[PDB]
């Protein structure tokens, strides 16, 4: 298990750990987080008690480095950075340990949830998105943009999601006007699957770290993207049997763990009730379907 | 966007556009089956696609043999009704092709924006205005061209007849909008009032007597009166 320790807590801030979260009063002795499970991305998240505009947060994997917080008074953020001494490291955090100035990681034995929230996530395609490769981790906040966005504007802090446009030449076969536009199966398996992506795991993994930056973030181009490549497979007649018994589990957690009062702004009526009601899907999403109906059934 | 009457004029300055309409792209008569149910019979069809600056009407026949073995074919007909509209852009010199196309039903603005990926410096329209298009096929000589069709095919039409060499386009649209929205409202009145007089003919290449500008006037008066007369009795007011 792994520990992201913290120099100071200067500002008064809500901090979150994947899906817990905890507030530190302004000076209070934190030193950080202990017990992270080793084996999965993760993502540590700031909101500050004064702006709690400009949510931030950092996606890192414990295996690629030592990792901490540390609060920069210029430009007033928590800052993620490396500690490449390894014995420095070893020495601070079991300090912070042996006076217990740490919050564990607060994993419950049965629960699975980050598992199945980040099942196909990997820090190598997290940094293709967020480039920055001089950092070993990853930096989102609310108000990034995506290169979609920039189209239709600082390429540097740019989110690089892959483009999908369902009335582009990408996207339609010069002769297939009416098929590829009614049936997305070309664009889905051909062009993004086979041409793109590569395998189904790169697809997910991009939809699912879209998911978790519009909810972490609310960044508004994440939600964008985790409807975009949802309806993709949705408007598809044809689609392996396992991508979408997988999706169907994917959305499934996804739909389960967003908090009751922000379906308002993070689901999109129109792409739900299309790839629940109408789609070639409308009956390939039996979990999805049943939480949706039970727990959202304002949206359709 | 969508167009209406606050940017009316927008229609007769020198971009080149087309009005589409496609009501008259997949046409069926409802008939029994010998068993007592219902099955239509598709008739030929044809695409309403006006340069309304000009008055040419590119009239494609939509011939049945379009529809045979098809299925959704309302569907469809927006995509052929796209299909046609990209082509007939694509078979016009550069200079001759719209910088506008404005669809009449909204549902034609995906169909048609997607054979047009190729052409991104052309704006696909809607419009918010009520047009009597529809009412194309109480054209008589249109109508009978599409008919008598046994083959796809595509006939230039002057839906003014000569009416620029005395008046503006405004007027002439205007004085087209009130003609269809008389036979679209009652065809038997609006056509006895074009033809009561046989010493008004119809050159061979005209769609419309050859009246004076005083027979307009008393014609355009007489369309008017019908469309009142017809409201005030559809409604009782």
């Amino acid at each position: 298990m792994n520990t992201v320790p913290f120099t100071s807590a200067p500002i008064e801030v809500t901090i979150g750990i994947d899906q817990y979260s905890f507030n530190v009063k302004e000076n209070q002795p934190f030193h950080g987080i202990k017990d992270i499970p080793i084996g999965h991305v993760h993502v540590i998240h700031f909101q500050h008690a004064d702006n709690s505009s400009m949510r931030y947060g950092y996606w890192f994997d414990c295996r690629m480095g030592n990792f901490y917080i540390q609060y920069d008074p210029k430009d007033g953020l928590y800052k993620m950075m490396e500690e490449r001494d390894g014995a420095k490291f070893e020495n601070i955090v079991h300090n912070f340990k042996e006076r217990q100035m740490m919050v564990s990681y607060p994993k419950i034995d049965e629960d699975d949830t980050w598992y199945n929230l980040t099942e196909f996530v990997q820090m190598d395609k997290i940094r293709k998105i967020v480039r920055k490769d001089e950092n070993q981790f990853s930096y989102v906040d609310s108000s990034m943009t995506t290169v979609q966005e920039n189209e239709l504007s600082d390429p540097a802090h740019s989110l690089n999601y892959t483009v999908i446009n369902f009335k582009s030449r990408e996207a339609i076969r010069p002769g297939h006007e009416m098929e590829d536009f009614l049936d997305k199966s070309y664009y889905l398996n051909t062009v993004m699957l086979q041409g793109i992506f590569k395998n189904s795991s790169n697809y997910f993994g991009e939809l699912q770290f879209a998911f978790l930056n519009a909810m972490f973030f609310g960044n508004y181009g994440s939600s964008l993207q985790w409807h975009a490549m949802i309806e993709l497979i949705c408007s598809s007649a044809t689609v392996p049997k396992h991508m979408l018994d997988k999706l169907d589990e994917i959305l499934y957690y996804q739909i389960k763990t967003l908090p009751e009062q922000y379906s308002d702004i993070l689901l999109n009526e129109r792409v739900w009730n299309i790839c629940l009601y109408s789609s070639f899907q409308k009956n390939s999403l039996h979990n999805t379907e049943k939480i949706m109906e039970n727990k959202y059934p304002e949206l359709l | 966007g969508a167009m209406n009457s606050s940017n009316y004029a927008e229609l007769f300055n020198n971009d080149i556009k087309l009005f589409v309409d496609d009501t008259n792209v997949y046409r069926v008569t409802v008939h029994k089956t010998f068993e007592g149910n219902v099955a239509t019979k598709a008739i030929n069809g044809c695409i309403f696609t006006l340069n309304p600056k000009t008055g040419h009407l590119f009239l494609k026949i939509i011939h049945t043999s379009v529809w045979a073995g098809q299925k959704r074919l309302s569907q469809l007909a927006k995509w052929k009704t796209a299909e046609e509209v990209s082509a007939l852009v694509r078979s016009l010199p550069k200079e001759e092709q719209p910088k506008q196309i404005i669809v009449t039903r909204k549902a034609m603005l995906d169909p048609l924006e997607v054979h047009m990926l190729d052409f991104p410096n052309i704006a696909i329209r809607p419009t918010e205005l009520r047009l009597p298009f529809s009412a194309a096929m109480s054209i008589d000589k249109l109508s009978d061209v599409v008919m008598k069709a046994t083959e796809p095919q595509m006939v230039l039409f002057n839906i003014y007849d000569d009416w620029l060499d005395r008046i503006s386009s405004y007027t002439a649209f205007s004085r087209l909008t009130l003609l269809l929205r008389a036979l679209k409202t009652n065809e038997e009145s609006a056509k006895m009032i074009l033809l009561s007089d046989p010493t008004i003919t119809i050159k061979s290449y005209h769609l419309w007597p050859s009246f004076t500008d005083e027979q307009w006037i008393t014609i355009e008066s007489q369309m008017r009166d019908l469309i009142l007369t017809e409201y005030g009795r559809k409604y009782n007011v």
